[PDB]
């Protein structure tokens, strides 16, 4: 209810993140935007680096990273835009722990530590943003993902 | 916990209440009146003010003060729809109170409940919870850089 | 007085910032509830009411001429007085109720300075379901195109917007009658 | 019930402000608490026999209220600063003084006020306080202290 | 001093000009913004602030605090107990940095300007020079 | 029987009512416009004295005055679309009136209790949420306001409105007091006793 | 009763024409000059006008009298008090589909008290197109008042009048009217 | 006769003598207002400060004074929301004037002179004034309230 | 006497229909039939404005007066509406006729007549009334300074 | 001289530009502080007309008188034997008193400015400066 | 160099501040002016575009193809192989003629001002000034 | 002729599908796809370009050229409402192309056909016709001066 993420604070963070996909070459930003917020990351925390081994994270740039770079940040659209029904988010979410549990490497320290990250940089690109509003649904989101453990 | 926007809103209303008027005198006795509630249950810090002359009410060097503190608070309350400045001013806010030798972190926490106790006295329609959500925010913020 | 009533009801219907979108449709009407304009007539009920079923019947026959009557007439450079449109086929799909396509010639008997030119271009189209709205696409490469939105059964007159067919704007009126 | 002092004060002088109004909405707010007042006690119209207190809508009446609000709001608008109002309320406890005046009507027509501005007000509007000042201020009309 | 309506006058104005939330922001940035761009070597001492960039939290923030005081000062100004104390607790917090004394004759200048624009035609702009000035002297 | 499910008066009136909603105020907020005969504009309050307001007068005649429609004791049922105040899904509320006290006459005003009741689901089965609230309706201000009582719960006070055009008919919205914002549309229906 | 609603309805959005041209009143929505009319013979194709709807009677039809309660921006120092702007002649032929041109009064209660009231001659017409009705003092009085009044709800009964000042045509009162 | 002072006229003295009471301290003002008129006018005609003794007009500030400044603005204030009512403003002056006529020494030539600082004080205070609209009502009042004498 | 606001707004129109016209020409035309009405019935006043040569009607020197003396008109109407301005400028309006020696307080009460004779000929739905209410609350100002 | 449509031209958009009533006080006002800020030098022969509160009734007064007198001389031009005439009488009323000669073209720097923003790209820059100069010379 | 970030900011902005259609040359035109009016000396080379009326069309299409140019830069800026290029590109049409060096460093104090207006608050000083200036040097 | 205004608005809109987003991806590859089509068709052309490095297609020296080109066209269309700048401008472009020997009035209406055989592809609802005219017109007088 009070407790987690408000309609108006979903319908803010909602509105705000579609002033990204204003133009045709999402394909573009995605991949930079989610590529540079996974970079950040091993950056901070190292021992990510052999975990993003698999999608070639050594290639930045490399098709095989820009591929998941996409992934990640379609699926934090996917979250975003199902804010705005709980059973479907749930379970969109149970989903993505799952797809997680089973990467043996990946601990909750990683997403406190990506969520830090990603709440630094969305207001670098966003020149309207409600840090209030997407903290509390971030921190939604991110929870649930990595509850599987 | 967080700040939803609605309540914000509440605030951004319950406020306009309290300040309104253009005249120090009505948000002199407020801010006065909580501070002898804060007075009256942690007498301890009273002696932090003889800076600005507790020992003497109506002086004016402490009345400004007390003004001083409302605006102070005012200018929060006015900035909980940016921020980001409030995140920072937030801070400068903390490190003004740092420096002040014997405030801890429990005055705070006091001031807190004066608010609490006296506000929903000079204006109908307060939605104690709400504030009581958002001050500690703030206060948190403001107090912890202390320790 | 059923539909002299009903037809009073419309005319309220129109007024106002609207329950349902210009897309949705508002299925009424007790309690209102709003549903896509594409979404009945799916074949699954939308409404408790039932009206993406209960509506008997399809406004668009098939083989009806239609005469329209000009009134404002800045697209075309001859203006004509009249307009005939006659529609050749029309056929609904199995699955979808909610738009029937049709085939329509837009005759027309022009005098030009010379001498006089007769017309008949034909064009594809369809009726939308809910909308009452029949789109005639462009007969022409040149993409003007009609647009007649009824009040359907009441009247099979209907008024018959020419227009960019890409812009949607709006540069011939033509008021058209059902020839019986 | 609630104690009288500052800001009970402070409370009803601004909510009388709203409630109180200007131009037409005053002679009418007048109005209103006048026929609620007679309603409640039909015996006191035979004092405003002087200022055709039989029709309320006659002028000299319409005046006599308009003029009647005025003073309650020199009341009410010093009340809280106890200097002030102390002398308004003298002053009106001279006008009064000479005359015995039962505090039945008193009653009702504080009935009346609050009623009526309860109805102009709407929502924020706190009975209790202006209970305790209308009575206050008329205290010091009647000047049974 | 002041006069008693020339300081209603701006206590009024100031109301109406200055503004609620969002709006303040937008008059105080407006208007450093006009002052830096005359005189840059103010760019100097809000080195603290970033005052470089003026749109940044860092300065907005101190931009509104200024405001806030100057709206003090205004409201104080009425009852002479509180604004004599007031002033003098300005010109301690400013005595002591070292400071161009005409920075606030300049500071006035656009003060008046902007509240020019704000307020239009009715802007009593005497009332305003008489009692702001007062203020700036004071802090001085 | 079939003839006596279809008035024609009736429906008449419905489309009455339909379009006469349809025809905004020339007056001014909480002013009462007169009837034909003039065009005046008069004070809420003031108007419904419950004596004469005016010489006429409007209020005075029987077909405005009349209690019965008016009257309290029904229950409405409606849809309560949310912009989502509260966690929880559409739904539906039952806004059924519990007691009225005015005078004996009393028109302008109606003091009333309520009770407030929706139909939500919560983890496991459908349940039901009750307050009780207190309130008042106003005649002129065609409006019905209900505000909880102490209840813990203080869920949010329901605001509704006459002027669909039917008597039976409202238009309501969820809303909180201090904010005085509206958190939800509520269109009720008066349920027929029988 | 229907009758009565599909009326008070149709009486009150646009119309397409721009001021001093009116719509033909049958199918076709045309729009011609207001003045052509009478040519005595059928300005317009459609012939709408030969229609009863247009040469009526009731329309053209003498000593209806319109009232409402005047408030006087300008004047009046009383509380608004009664209008009556009634007519006493206008010019029929035979045929004339059309509008009259006309003389009434124009009468305002003095007061209550008073139980007086003037009564100014007025000289004027109505307009087709504008549905409305413009009246001046006859003359000869050099200060007389006269008043517009605009049908346009669509209704016959209801008109917006306002008094004017007959030089400059400048709103000296305002009174939503009514059939007597 | 009427057009002289017309219903536009007060509309408009109305409209501009409320910016005045927007804010709830009143008191504070009408006080100091009226404080400052009478004052003024014992300025320029002390015959008047005798007057004025019973309210003890030697102490400005004294609160019997600063009640008597109430009453008075608080008249004006009443003549101005009368003036849409012409009868009802008409006995309301009238009544003013008879609580003048029976205190002697207050002759007509006060008036006028207090209405000359109405006059040059008002504008002082109310950033939208007119003038002519103002001493056309303000003649009005002054007038009868002092006709009887 | 004084005049009433609707009465303004009647003159603020019905000028507007008298000047209407950009430039000199209309003007001109009028404002001279308006002195030739003035000539004719105090023939006295004529000789004061030998400075301007009036033995010259179409001089130029004296057309050009004749536009000032309507324009000087026009900026009194188009002040009407800003009372105090209006109110100043009325009375430097004076002073520059005071230094005008050999001009009475009656040739303006003629000119006014003038007016009330020439306007309702130039234009139709002329309140000379109106007109002439609040021509002399004007002239009255701009006489009255002399004595 | 300047040519006759380019006279027109000037004689139009000065309409639409001045205005009527207070849409004139408020282009008065806007010209004369764009001036003085520009030129405080001005505020010296001002000293009659409270030349320091442009705001004030005393210079709003003034501020008209000018504008009119323009008005006059643009509306002047059209027809030469006017204008020539009108320019003649300016002159006459300048020469006498001494002034700085380059005032004027401080004006008329600012009077383009103003029309500028009234008219926005319409505005016959051209058309004026050849048209208002020749005003301008006249009279000093 | 810049900034990835702060170039996509500046090619967003610049899209909302310049516009479409009318909407610029309305833009290029108030730039001109505020840059003319504090440097005159530039009216020397837009002589061959009737520099002296701005608002003539001559001058109005060089405004255009200027903005244009602008936009190009800004365009080809986020991607460094075009950028680079069309740097280049721009410094030839330059070297070959005088120009001075400070004009520029004007040009731009206009450009962010102006901007600064259009935007408003939200305007990126930083982005700009970091991002334009490395255009301004390239050509320069 | 002169173009019509209608169609203007036509062609004001057309080109707001292609020329799209501020990106240069999208208007690159178009106005690329166009040039291609000119040398495919008129391959003397080609080697007008080498001053920009033709035969470096993704070279950027190039890819930059093809911008301007796009950008010059945009330039052109808006401006398609103020005729006499786009007079000027369009001479302007002309004296750009009559400088750069080697330019045939031939190659532009070559050019011409390219975009009519591109366009129509890269976006649906394309109006051939009338941008044909609007083209035309403007090219015309591009080449103009140049024979």
């Amino acid at each position: 209810h009070e407790h987690c993420c408000s309609e108006e604070d979903h319908r803010i963070v909602q509105k705000q993140w579609d002033i990204l996909w204003r133009d045709t070459e999402s394909s573009k930003i995605k991949i930079g935007f989610g590529r540079l917020l996974l970079t950040k990351l091993a950056k901070d925390i190292p021992e990510v680096n052999d975990l993003f081994k698999r999608v070639d994270i050594e290639h930045a740039e490399g098709p095989k990273f820009s591929a998941h770079a996409l992934r990640i940040l379609n699926g934090l659209d996917l979250a975003i835009n199902l804010l705005d029904d709980p059973p479907a988010l749930d379970a969109a979410l149970d989903h993505l722990a799952h797809q997680h549990e089973v990467r043996e490497g990946v601990q909750k320290a990683h997403f406190k530590k990506f969520g830090e990250i990603l709440a630094t940089g969305l207001p670098q690109v966003l020149d309207d943003y409600d840090a209030l509003a997407w903290k509390s649904c971030l921190k939604g989101i991110l929870t649930k993902i990595s509850s599987r453990l | 916990d967080c700040c939803s926007y609605e309540d914000r809103r509440e605030i951004r209303h319950i406020w306009d209440d309290v300040w309104s008027s253009s005249f120090t005198d009505r948000r002199v006795a407020i801010v006065r009146a909580v501070f002898d509630d804060l007075f009256k249950h942690y007498p301890t810090s009273k002696a932090l003010f003889e800076r600005v002359k507790i020992d003497e009410p109506e002086s004016g060097e402490f009345k400004s003060h007390l003004v001083r503190v409302a605006n102070g608070l005012k200018l929060l309350i006015n900035l909980l729809d940016d921020t980001l400045v409030l995140q920072s001013h937030l801070g400068h806010l903390a490190d003004q109170h740092i420096q002040r030798k014997g405030v801890t972190k429990e005055y705070f926490r006091g001031i807190g409940e004066a608010f609490a106790r006296v506000l929903p006295q000079v204006l109908s329609c307060f939605n104690v919870d709400a504030w009581n959500r958002c001050f500690h925010r703030l206060v948190a913020r403001i107090a912890k850089d202390l320790p | 007085r059923i539909r002299k009533a009903g037809s009073l009801r419309h005319r309220v219907e129109e007024l106002e910032d609207p329950s349902c979108d210009e897309h949705e449709h508002q299925c009424g009407g007790d309690d209102p509830q709003c549903i896509s304009k594409l979404f009945v007539c799916d074949g699954h009920n939308d409404c408790r009411n039932g009206e993406d079923e209960k509506d008997c019947t399809l406004p668009t026959k098939a083989g009806d001429k239609f005469i329209g009557d000009v009134c404002f007439d800045h697209c075309t450079k001859r203006r004509p007085e009249h307009m005939t449109l006659a529609f050749e086929s029309s056929s609904i799909a199995a699955f979808f109720t909610p738009i029937a396509d049709l085939h329509v010639h837009i005759e027309i008997e022009s005098e030009t300075d010379e001498d006089e030119s007769e017309v008949s271009m034909p064009a594809d189209g369809e009726y939308s379901f809910a909308d009452h709205r029949l789109t005639i696409h462009p007969p022409e490469e040149d993409g003007l195109g009609l647009v007649g939105e009824f009040d359907g059964y009441n009247f099979d007159r209907f008024v018959g917007h020419i227009v960019h067919e890409l812009s949607e704007e709006v540069c011939a009126e033509f008021i058209f009658h059902r020839k019986k | 019930k609630k104690q009288c002092g500052v800001l009970e004060g402070l409370k009803v002088k601004s909510e009388w402000g709203r409630a109180y109004g200007s131009g037409h909405d005053r002679e009418a707010f007048s109005q209103a608490i006048w026929r609620a007042t007679f309603a409640q006690v039909p015996e006191s119209r035979s004092l405003f026999k002087r200022v055709h207190g039989d029709d309320t809508s006659h002028p000299a009446f319409i005046a006599h209220a308009d003029r009647v609000l005025g003073g309650l709001d020199i009341a009410i608008s010093t009340l809280d600063q106890p200097a002030t109002l102390k002398e308004e309320l003298d002053h009106l406890q001279v006008q009064h003084e000479g005359r015995k005046i039962p505090d039945n009507y008193f009653d009702a027509f504080k009935t009346a006020i609050l009623h009526v501005v309860a109805a102009q007000l709407g929502r924020c509007y706190d009975r209790e306080a202006w209970d305790a000042c209308i009575d206050h201020i008329e205290d010091g009309i009647k000047g049974h202290h | 001093e002041c006069l008693v309506t020339e300081s209603l006058k701006v206590k009024l104005q100031w109301a109406s000009a200055f503004g609620h939330a969002h709006e303040r922001v937008a008059f105080g940035l407006e208007l450093w913004r006009d002052i830096i761009d005359d005189h840059p070597e103010i760019k100097a001492p809000f080195s603290r602030v970033r005052g470089d960039n003026i749109y940044s939290p860092e300065f907005g923030a101190h931009s509104q605090r200024v405001l806030s005081g100057l709206d003090i000062t205004i409201s104080m100004l009425d009852t002479p107990d509180m604004l004599a104390a007031q002033l003098a607790h300005l010109k301690v917090q400013h005595v002591e940095r070292n400071l161009k004394p005409e920075f606030f004759d300049i500071f006035l200048k656009h003060l008046l300007h902007v509240l020019g624009d704000r307020l239009g035609t009715h802007f009593d702009f005497g009332a305003w020079h008489d009692c702001v000035d007062q203020i700036i002297d004071g802090i001085k | 029987d079939e003839a006596e499910k279809i008035d024609p008066e009736h429906f008449v009136s419905e489309i009455d009512a339909r379009v006469t909603k349809i025809e905004g105020t020339h007056c001014e907020k909480r002013t009462f416009q007169c009837g034909g005969n003039e065009q005046e504009c008069i004070s809420d309050l003031l108007v419904c004295d419950g004596h004469k307001d005016c010489h006429n007068a409007h209020d005075e005649d029987p077909d405005v005055c009349d209690t019965s429609v008016v009257k309290a004791g029904n229950v409405f049922s409606g849809t309560s679309t949310w912009h989502g105040c509260l966690a929880r899904e559409d739904h539906v509320t039952r806004i059924t009136i519990t007691a009225s006290k005015r005078r004996k006459f009393f028109t302008a005003r109606i003091w009333l209790r309520a009770l407030v009741e929706s139909e939500l689901e919560r983890h496991g089965e459908n349940v039901t949420s009750s307050f009780n609230a207190k309130g008042y309706y106003n005649f002129a201000s065609r409006r019905l306001i209900l505000l909880p009582t102490d209840d813990h719960d203080d869920h949010l006070a329901v605001v509704c409105s006459f002027n669909r055009g039917d008597n039976e008919r409202a238009e309501c919205h969820r809303v909180t007091e201090a904010t005085l914002h509206q958190c939800a549309d509520l269109f009720v229906t008066l349920e027929e006793h029988d | 009763t229907i009758r009565q609603l599909k009326a008070r309805i149709s009486n009150l959005e646009e119309h397409h024409c721009d001021e001093h041209e009116s719509e033909c009143r049958g199918d076709v929505p045309e729009c011609i000059h207001d003045l052509l009319f009478c040519d005595g013979e059928k300005d317009c194709r459609d012939g709408s006008d030969e229609d009863p709807e247009t040469c009526s009677l009731n329309i053209t039809h003498v000593g209806s009298s319109y009232t409402g309660l005047a408030t006087w921006t300008s004047c009046e120092d009383l509380n608004p008090d009664h209008a009556i702007v009634t007519i006493t002649a206008a010019h029929r032929k035979s045929f004339f589909p059309n509008r009259v041109w006309l003389r009434a009064t124009l009468s305002y209660e003095l007061d209550e008290h008073d139980h007086t009231v003037s009564t100014t001659q007025l000289r004027g017409f109505y307009n087709f197109g504008k549905r409305e009705l413009l009246l001046a003092p006859l003359k000869g009085q050099s200060e007389g008042y006269g008043v517009i009044c605009d049908f346009n709800l669509g209704d016959d009964d209801h008109a917006d009048c306002k008094i004017v000042v007959p030089s400059s045509l400048f709103v000296c009162a305002h009174f939503n009217a009514q059939r007597y």
